[PDB]
RNA sequence: UGUUUUUA
RNA sequence: UGUUUUUA
């Protein structure tokens, strides 16, 4: 593939350097149009700028603390952190969010990696060989209410069991109702004065509940679970203006009041280098 | 062989737009608007294609461009909800699908200076000014032919109106990634942007959801000659095309 | 020996993965197959079967009466019944369609709604079955209802009407669990003319309501139902 | 060789060698040639 | 596979919407029988409703 | 002081001879370029190569006239302090007329095949400047400043590699709905 | 082809050998260098990162990342024509950086 | 088939000149600049052809055209003696040969009035103001990029500066016999004159001898609109082409 | 058999059997033969 | 022919 | 032909 063609002096009524940007078109003007050029080759395919490479590597999306301890005399196992629930979203960790939000619609198969790591901050004699259950709870399915509820049975729900310290890895096909996920939704659930803007179930990947299936030991062991998401077979539409200001909420384009200027003010005038 | 690309005529239905200072029309993503094909269709109901009774130019109430104007934003199909038969069909049907020919008009003398950015943003999800997880209320996102004036004050439950941040936390300079055209008064008096139907679904509710958002933003401020009225009218004219409606039904009631 | 590298997610138990495994009974011969009628390959076969809707969902306890939609004689321009079309909820929850639907997260396609008249043969009635696509409220009068998809039903020798609820959706799939965005709309029935009863007959006659799937029906993303529960593992 | 029944199980597709920047760079109705007057 | 066929106005003595459920049969009545329909395709195999997947 | 629309407007002043319009280094992952789409995408990568496309659009009256000289200064030399210095490098003399826009390509002028996106001295791209070639002449009954719009885009010979996290976004706390 | 071997030691009183997971994060020039052990940086949305158990090892290949056609083992030159600039040292050999943390929370020991 | 002869682009080396109000370029004596052929060559030394490092547009420091400006004169190759690599080669070599693309620039509004005569005079031997047999001194004939301002005062050993007499005792009106172009502000903002190498010898000393002289002379005086600055900048941009140097040698020292 | 997409993932190339010590041992303009007077 | 598909 | 490539 040719990068630069050979081009000599130009004395022409065709002025490739003159155009009208008022047209909204970016004319493919080359160095060969402005200067005298030598022949060069690309030696480059552009493999790393493909959306599958750009959007298609693993990223931390969720981190959660859960405790394996005695469940006696506890009324809410979700809030005592015997299990925690995560409404699946890629909009909670901003670095990945910005990448996805370069586009309006994205259709990808997912590949999750869950890494559970234990810690016994208080007196412990040993490192317990805990097994975490990661349970996929799609909308409508009974969300677990107790750490050993009938829900965890997962007779129809997808579920993964893996040892703490070790990891789980499972693929998930594109689960969107539409032909693509909406990174942005300029609309409502219905025509209602108080209904939620932007937030829609078009992006309801589902939920993930995490428990340690082990019974309690005498010591408290804190398990920090980290969910990693990798997009595969990525298709992306409608490129957007990159995010400039920081986020405030999941699924909202909201930015903080009194936020700092993002355009990097010069030292000196417009003439400075 | 002589003629001109600045002199254009668009005839849709019984409506005709002419321009003598046109910049080359933009066709968003090089894709012309088309009826939904059977291979992409989900809804089984035979779609009403209303032809020339709706596929015509509706001119929107003019805006006044001053030296201190920040800009204006319209939502589609929202802006055309009160426009003739299109609006009626919009409210009588559960599902709607439409492309648009947007035509923005701002004429001035050869002594005038200023540049408008006319840009079409698909899924222009607005940001609340209250920050946090505060929602933008239905009434503010669906203003109608009035649109949103970005020079105005904020309202409780209303959107953020700092044109610099595109009302969404992105920078103004980058809007050029979206299908856009400038009205540079020295060059151009009319922008035109043909919008196809852009959605993740083949057809959608026209009332609850706005597919695209038209923004007209002064970049280079209006500089009028000495002794002139420090104002120019900006007139927006929109024509639906390849419009489809499905699931006819009792007229939908919306807020306000 | 072949050099290998174990990927992450090694030694994980995933309840969905369909892998080979060692048989604990080698060389065991399983009992021969014989012909049994009523073989089910797919749930989409049986979900196409009509089951009664407890539309008269107005009783203190579950009753047979709950399946009986009351008709009243000499009522003009009046509602017979009304329901939303969350098929994984309300009147539909307990039906075979509802029960199977609740084992899944997404549904698409057309529903088949049937009414069977059980009044005297010498009685006469015209009813209008109206489907209201989403975006509009449930119709509060007949004139409102008839603006949507409707079947005017003349009750005669053929006892049953079959109104198909056409798949009217923008998004290709709806949620089985009640969700506002993926609302299917409303179903209503009205007196088109009236119920006229023969002499020497009094009181209420009844409709039986049926729901079934059309062959264009779709279900995906399996899930646990909330239609059954337990606190304790069972014993014999 | 794919070890699974599901398409979602497969690896990434690598690269779409098919580019066309024109749909973003030149989304114009009338054709504009480099060198020709943009407007006439 | 066709999901919905194209079907226009009907003025017919064949009333696919009228039946007798007393027969114990569920007549395969389609949207094409009650409304005017456009052509749509399934794009769907029914893989997840197979008993091997269900059970 | 704050981000403004004015920040996109390069001021031109009438009756200025042999004077600078603007000046910038060509660290495209920094400075004026940081916030542009080019800059934003570039910052997702460690290495860049190829030619940049720099455009100026004039927004003054149609009855105004100006000639500007856009000058690219390859690395190794300082940013030009005068026009005579600037014009020794790669430059386009721009006559402002019916065509509102000039498109000056910054030719890939480098010894090493790839430059760093992050400001590095060895892989400096050089400097870009604009000067009054003649002057800005405004018609009667017009006063004050007119403005240029500046655009940046990549040429099709552009290259990016070695993906990296941007420093254009940050968080202390994981977000909630 | 890198091989990272992490080995633990509890020189003070400890009841057990913790099952720590080390994160090795590749930080190319320009990318935000981690500032805190659980900073947003470690997210590695675009940065290459490896997680492996202490006692065990990681093994990953890296292509030739040099800007030039070859790395310079020797560079008889400067970054620029400056009286005080660094001799020999040049980014021609900037392979990048590697940051190492233990992703585990703390124990008592 | 449409386009324009007023819109021109000249690309030489890394330099590009554009104009949108050009009058048809003049090629002196219908002869394009060319390298010296072997049949005309005298010097046996292989000539250095410096290519794009010297064959590029050098812009000369702008002049100010007032109502009372008489004109300006440049000598070539003298004017380019301090210009980049061309100047160095000029001083390092005994012999030099070069053609030129002269590009004179003077933009104004449609309200401005005035006409410049841009003329190239081969062997423009200047006259002394002292008369008799008085010589014009080296320093005055070799001013450099500054050129000679004819509106200035006379200097001892300097040339005569009455523009009417072309500094040589010929009348101004007759300069049109020389390859020339007008910058008529109503028509034109740019003159262009491609000069071939003109000499009685195939190659010559570039330091002691000026082959051609560029004169820019206001004929119709500058009449600015009411309230305007009574000045216009005139910018001269010159590009050597088909440049040849021979007899490389220690750098020549010249007066001043 | 390579288990990866990347060339960097592959094993070492073994041996370049192509030697030529001449470029280091005999980097001379004129050819010098063993036995012939080195200079003449 | 108050006819339903398919193709230009 | 003030012509641009390709090959000896």
């Amino acid at each position: 593939t040719v990068a630069s063609i050979s081009s000599g002096p130009k004395h022409t009524q065709k002025v490739p350097i003159l155009t009208a940007n008022e047209t909204g078109a970016t004319m493919p003007v080359l160095p060969s149009d402005s200067i005298e050029t030598r022949t060069t080759y690309m030696h480059f395919n552009g493999s790393e700028t493909d959306v599958e490479c750009f959007l298609g590597r693993a990223a931390c999306v969720h981190v959660t603390e859960i405790q394996n301890k005695d469940a006696t005399g506890i009324d809410n196992h979700r809030e005592a952190k015997l299990f925690n629930d995560w409404k699946i979203n890629l909009s909670s960790l901003v670095q990945l969010r910005k990448k996805l939000e370069l586009f309006t619609y994205v259709r990808f198969d997912s590949e999750y990696t869950i890494l559970a790591t234990a810690s016994q901050p208080d007196s412990a004699n040993y490192s317990s060989n805990l097994v975490v259950q990661a349970m996929y709870v799609p909308p409508g399915a009974p969300n677990p209410k107790e750490w050993d509820d009938y829900t965890w049975q997962s007779a129809s729900n997808p579920s993964v069991f893996f040892k703490v310290g070790d990891t789980s890895r499972f693929s998930v096909p594109y689960v969107g109702l539409a032909s693509a996920y909406n990174c942005f939704y300029d609309g409502y659930s219905h025509d209602d004065a108080e209904t939620q803007y932007g937030i829609t179930v078009l992006n309801h990947m589902g939920s993930m509940a995490f428990r340690i299936v082990n019974e309690h030991d005498e010591h408290k062991t804190l398990v920090k679970i980290r969910v990693y998401h990798r997009a595969k077979h990525v298709e992306a539409w409608i490129p957007r203006a990159p995010r400039a200001l920081p986020y405030t909420s999941i699924g909202r384009t909201n930015y903080p009041k009194n936020t700092e200027p993002v355009i990097k003010k010069r030292k000196g005038d417009i003439k400075s280098y | 062989c002589g003629y001109s690309d600045r002199v254009q005529q668009i005839t849709l239905g019984n409506s005709t737009i002419t321009t003598q200072e046109a910049a080359n029309a933009v066709v968003c993503y090089a894709e012309w608007p088309e009826y939904l094909p059977d291979v992409d269709a989900s809804d089984v109901n035979k779609t009403s294609k209303p032809d020339t009774s709706v596929c015509r130019f509706y001119t929107l109430d003019s805006k006044t461009w001053t030296t201190g104007s920040k800009g204006w934003c319209w939502k589609l199909p929202d802006a055309l909800k009160d426009m003739g038969v299109f609006g009626q069909n919009m409210f009588f049907h559960s599902l709607g699908r439409s492309g648009y020919t947007v035509h923005v008009q701002c004429n001035a003398t050869k002594f005038h200076s200023g540049c408008l950015l006319v840009v079409v943003i698909p899924e222009h999800q607005l940001a609340s000014h209250e920050g946090g997880n505060v929602s933008v209320k239905y009434t503010f996102t669906h203003p109608g032919e009035r649109g949103i004036d970005l020079s105005s004050a904020n309202e409780v439950g209303g959107p953020v109106k700092d044109v610099i941040y595109n009302m969404n936390g992105t920078l103004l300079g980058n809007l050029l990634i979206f299908p856009h055209q400038f009205i540079n008064l020295r060059t151009n008096n009319t922008a035109t942007i043909v919008i196809p139907y852009i959605n993740s679904v083949p057809i959608d509710s026209m009332t609850r959801h706005n597919n695209v958002s038209l923004m007209v933003i002064p970049i280079a401020p209006l500089t009028v000659p000495t002794g002139a009225t420090p104002s120019l009218p900006i007139t927006v004219t929109i024509a639906p095309m390849c419009t489809e409606f499905s699931g006819i039904r009792s007229k939908s009631i919306v807020p306000q | 020996g072949l050099p290998t590298t174990t990927l992450p997610g090694s030694g994980q138990f995933l309840t969905t993965d369909d892998r080979q495994s060692p048989s604990a009974l080698p060389n065991y011969e399983p009992t021969p197959r014989i012909h049994i009628p009523g073989k089910v390959h797919n749930l989409l076969e049986i979900i196409q079967v009509d089951t009664l809707i407890p539309m008269n969902n107005t009783h203190t306890k579950d009753e047979v009466n709950s399946y009986l939609i009351p008709l009243n004689a000499n009522r003009q321009n009046e509602q017979v019944f009304g329901t939303n079309l969350f098929i994984g909820d309300g009147v539909f929850k307990t039906t075979l369609l509802g029960e199977i639907v609740q084992y899944y997260t997404h549904w698409s396609g057309s529903l088949r709604f049937s009414l069977m008249y059980t009044g005297p043969a010498l009685s006469s009635a015209k009813l209008i079955l109206a489907y209201t696509p989403p975006g509009a409220r449930g119709p509060q009068d007949r004139r409102e209802a008839m603006l949507g998809t409707h079947v005017v039903w003349d009750i005669g020798l053929q006892s049953t009407i079959v109104m198909t609820i056409p798949w009217t959706s923008g998004v290709q799939f709806r949620y089985t669990d009640p969700d506002t965005y993926t609302s299917a709309g409303f179903l209503s029935c009205w007196y088109q003319t009236s119920l006229i009863l023969p002499p020497e007959t009094t009181g209420q006659v009844y409709l039986l309501s049926f729901i079934s799937a059309c062959p264009d029906f779709k279900l995906r993303l399996m899930k646990d139902t909330q239609t059954i529960s337990q606190t304790v593992a069972l014993t014999e | 060789i794919n070890y699974y029944k599901d398409a979602a199980s497969t690896s990434s597709a690598g690269q779409s060698l098919s580019m066309d920047p024109s749909k973003f760079t030149e989304p114009v109705k009338d054709l504009m040639l480099k060198g020709a007057p943009a407007l006439n």
